[PDB]
């Protein structure tokens, strides 16, 4: 190819274009779902004060 | 494109006083011309196809105006100061002998 900011050619990798062509923010495609209590699902609820 | 040619008059045409019978003087006129031709000014600029497709910072449209600006300034630096003048240009303003 050519140097990281070559003297005669414009390229996307050139230092001249930092702050443009930034990668787009996505959602987390690998969001592990929150755990939740099993004890509060099996055990009998009573009122409290 | 082939340039132009400019004509000019130059002869010191003349006439003189006479007495009766004091047989008359003879004179001849004279002419000249100058020709001039245009020069070429040029540049090229190059980009990756991705740079063209994305056009970051409007760099392409910016360059189109900036090379036009540079070409106009190159004409002044030739005509005022001779700085890079191509040999087809005749004279430049700094060349004068009055200060």
């Amino acid at each position: 190819g050519f140097s990281a900011d070559h003297s005669q050619i414009a390229q996307t990798k050139d230092t001249m274009f930092t702050g443009y062509l930034d990668p787009v923010q996505a959602k987390d495609y690998f969001a592990e779902a929150e755990k939740t209590s099993i004890v509060q699902r099996v055990a009998q609820k009573i009122p409290m004060g | 494109a082939t340039g132009i040619v400019i004509p000019h008059w130059t002869g010191d045409v003349s006439a003189q006083w006479i007495g009766e019978g004091d047989m008359k003087p003879i004179t001849k006129g004279n002419m000249t011309k100058r020709d001039v031709h245009p020069a070429k000014i040029a540049t090229i600029f190059v980009a990756s196809a991705e740079t063209v497709r994305a056009n970051p910072a409007n760099y392409l449209g910016t360059m189109r105006t900036k090379v036009a600006t540079a070409i106009a300034m190159a004409f002044d630096n030739a005509a005022l100061h001779g700085t890079n003048a191509p040999s087809a240009f005749q004279g430049y303003l700094d060349q004068s002998n009055k200060t």
